[PDB]
RNA sequence: GGGCACCACCAGGAGUGGAGCCUGCGGGAAACUCACCAGGUCCAGACACAAUAUUUGUGGGUGGUGGUGCAUGUGAUGCCCUUGUUCUGGCGCGCGCUACACUGAC
């Protein structure tokens, strides 16, 4: 659900396969439902992250470098979350300040 | 034949070789500014060490001037010297193949001006004033080789054009530099492989995929 | 030219306390359920825009009419389309980005059927999106690394003083030995 | 690391 | 369905790292200093599992067992569980004297 | 419809020696390359072409053959090529004299003439060089003969001028499955090509006109790097 | 014409030569000739507003005690380049043995 590369398109190869990317570019349509209920019937996994992609595009500092680390290869596996847990915007502020 | 710049309509290929180190200096004569055969005059004179190099102009000189396309008469170099200077190379020399005669010629190139040869009918390496656009043909297009931008194939970009809009590849022969050198003279930048890969080899893939495209 | 979730919450928000005056959007958590514009719109251009002169409107809002509170609908609706045409169709999560919000401008129009630049809005609206491609994302591709390189070797003074001593002695003693065997003999 | 470069010099 | 879980890698401990999946003997060899026989008799002086892995020994028993090595003589252990001229002279003197040797002969 | 693999991280090429002898791949040798030592007196040297010529006469040899500058910058090329960034071919010297080199695919050839020419002379007298990190022999003169280093499922071609033409994007298409390839070069100055007549089965051409032994080498890494989409 | 041979053919096998020990057998980074190289010391020291008896508080000028062809020294010349004072030092040959092979080690 990250990348298709039957949506990648390659330069090594031919007409008939550039004429064929370009009709299921046009006839794809994301077949994800919303109102589901039912999670293993949410189609869930024929869909992309617009949502990341626009969290790539955040305006804040720290969040932007949050979101290339997402686009950056995949290195490593941990992170600690009872780390990144205890934050908001008292001490954000905190970390920050020091017509 | 023949092809000059006097020769301005059909479909050619035209070498840039921008920003190429060619500095020489006045030892009591003159000696090419080579890296490696002195460093401690390059201290003294504060050009630094690891961006004079005509080495490579001669690597990708040798290999313009062998590949088959040039038997096919189809290519022409152009030098863009660092300090405006512009030489033309003709198409039918034999740049020597030794370093020591190549920096030989290259100091005597740089105090005579001009070079012709004894055979005395047409010339053989030209002094001519820059910008590059005077010896320009008509419809040129101008493309920088450069790492960054998307890659194409050369078989599917050489069959892209047309057929009279003449090519002008444009590569940076220096070791570093920041490539928006060519910006006010290029249209568009390329890729050609997933590598960083040397001005030698990408000039020898572009005319080994325009011999394929004109099937030499 | 960056982007603000935000904002789009506070879109949902505002738009919904001006409907609720509920089923439809409970994903909203609302505040002041009350204050909502009735029946009574005129809706004429000669209504109060923005009209940013700020305090006299501030500290004096309270006693509302239905003309500020329009009058700040109307603000809402050119600070949307503004940073739309700015932001958000540039954006690429546009379509379910627009969805709610277009399911709010549309809500007003089948409440009212009356305002233009919401209608407008919501043509343009159609506008954008049967326009726009909507791919999905390829963010994980990478060129493929080369061959790690190396560099080649080519051209302790007392240890080494030591050795060639040593190697002195070696050969003396031995040509001494030489010379005594020969004579000797 | 090195690529298209030269060496390293003592 | 659904199960829980009750590992950690390269480890640094005393100035150097040692590796995070392989047992515990192999482990307390990596450690800079220490034998095979100390470490198996240390793991079952703190009673600790011989087949598990360095990815195993979470923190408690880890803290432990640094403790233990860094003061061992606590536990009852033993003392196995730690750890030119006259050539010139030589030289000038005999070339010398076999110099006047050569020369009397 | 199927899976993408499980890891994502772009690891490098496995890199390749002479050890090896199953992967398919590629291997490109310099016949008959000039790359002789001489002891002057002072000082051990390459014989050179241009500077020392009277010595070379006084030697008895031909000053026309005794010049390494081609195998230099056709080294040059090769190991720049972006297939060598792929890591699927390696270099074998086979000298005028007779002594095998294996180069390594990961080494920098030095870029000047003079340092090539150091380097040469430490290697074709001390047999071996280590990398600046010091545990890895990038150069290994070894035991003649190469067909008895190669991998064994190759096809052995000459690359002369004399040779009906063909399309190599034709031939490596031509190729089966595990059937590597193994081209030899002359990177003579001006010579025969009956070198390894024996050894190799078919002559090959690329042009009707004449090349340099560079762009010939260019001119097959860029047919192989279109055969194998590279 | 015939016969022969691990000083030949053919098939292979094993050695010498890399490294260490050794009985034995022979025997010219940099500088056309009071330079460079390398070291360190002198300096890389206009003015405008306010004020003390030249310096301070606040704004700011910067390429030529330049090379330079060429034509009659005439050229607000075309390019290039600038970014000097001071003492010091420059063995070969050679047989044996031992290392280095999950062709394992305990």
């Amino acid at each position: 659900m990250l990348h298709n590369p039957a949506f990648i398109s390659n330069p090594f190869q031919t007409p008939d396969q550039v004429a064929n990317l370009k009709t299921l570019k046009e006839n794809y349509v994301d077949p994800f439902d919303v109102h589901e209920s039912d999670p293993e019937l949410t189609h869930a996994l024929d869909s992309s992250l617009w949502e990341l992609a626009s969290l790539m595009e955040h305006y804040h500092p720290n969040v932007a470098t949050l979101a290339k680390i997402f686009a950056q290869p995949f290195k490593k596996l941990s992170y600690n979350m009872e780390d990144f847990l205890d934050w908001n915007y008292d001490s954000l502020l905190n970390a920050e300040s020091s017509d | 034949p023949v092809l000059t710049s006097k020769d301005k309509i059909t479909k050619r290929m035209i070498v840039v070789l921008a920003m190429a180190s060619l500095e020489t200096h006045k030892i009591d004569k003159y000696v090419l500014l080579n890296c490696d055969d002195h460093q401690g005059l390059l201290k003294k004179m504060g050009r630094d060490i690891s961006e004079a190099r005509p080495d490579i102009t001669h690597q990708c000189l040798l290999t313009l001037l062998d590949s088959p396309i040039n038997k096919a008469g189809k290519l022409q170099v152009y030098i863009q010297t660092s300090r405006g200077i512009l030489i033309e190379v003709n198409p039918t020399v034999r740049i020597p193949r030794t370093f020591k005669r190549f920096s030989g010629l290259m100091v005597q190139l740089l105090h005579k001006l001009s070079i012709r040869s004894v055979n005395s009918e047409e010339k053989l390496l030209k002094v001519i004033k820059n910008p590059i656009t005077d010896h320009l043909p008509t419809k040129c297009r101008k493309v920088t080789l450069s790492f960054d931008a998307p890659v194409i194939r050369v078989q599917d970009y050489i069959e892209k054009l047309d057929d009279d809009e003449s090519i002008c590849v444009f590569v940076g022969a220096m070791a570093r530099g920041k490539d928006n050198f060519a910006d006010e003279y290029v249209d568009e930048k390329v890729g050609l492989s997933n590598y960083p890969l040397s001005a030698s080899v990408a000039c020898s893939k572009f005319c080994h995929g325009a011999e394929d495209a004109w099937n030499i | 030219k960056r982007y603000i979730p935000e904002v789009v919450y506070f879109f949902q928000k505002i738009l919904l306390t001006f409907i609720v005056e509920p089923l439809d959007f409970e994903n909203i958590r609302l505040d002041s359920y009350e204050l909502g514009l009735p029946l009574d719109v005129d809706f004429t251009k000669k209504r109060s825009t923005i009209i940013p002169l700020h305090t006299l409107s501030t500290m004096d809002t309270e006693a509302h009419p239905v003309d500020q509170c329009v009058s700040v609908l109307l603000n809402v609706m050119e600070s949307l389309d503004a940073t739309i045409s700015t932001v958000w169709k540039s954006l690429p999560a546009f379509n379910e980005i627009i969805l709610p919000i277009q399911q709010l401008l549309s809500a007003y129009t089948s409440k009212y059927s009356d305002f233009e630049k919401p209608r407008n809005i919501l043509n343009k609206v159609e506008k954008l999106t049967k326009f726009t491609e909507h791919i999905p994302l390829a963010l994980q591709n990478h060129k493929p690394v080369s061959i790690p390189t190396h560099a080649p070797k080519y051209e302790d003074r007392t240890r080494s003083e030591i050795n060639k001593m040593k190697a002195q002695l070696k050969k003396e003693r031995k040509f001494t030995m030489k010379e005594i065997r020969k004579d000797a003999k | 690391t090195d690529r298209f470069k030269g060496d390293d010099d003592i | 369905s659904l199960v829980v879980q009750e590992f950690q890698h390269i480890l640094r401990l005393l100035n150097t790292n040692v590796d995070g999946n392989i047992k515990i003997v192999y482990a307390l060899t990596t450690i800079k200093g220490v034998g095979r026989r100390y470490s198996n008799l240390v793991c079952k002086k703190a009673d600790v599992d011989l087949h598990k892995r360095a990815g195993e020994l979470t923190q408690e028993e880890l803290e432990r067992i640094v403790q233990i090595m860094q003061n061992p003589t606590h536990y009852k252990i033993p003392a196995w569980f730690l750890n030119h001229t006259l050539a010139n002279n030589v030289e000038s003197k005999l070339r010398d004297d076999l110099e006047r040797l050569k020369k009397i002969r």
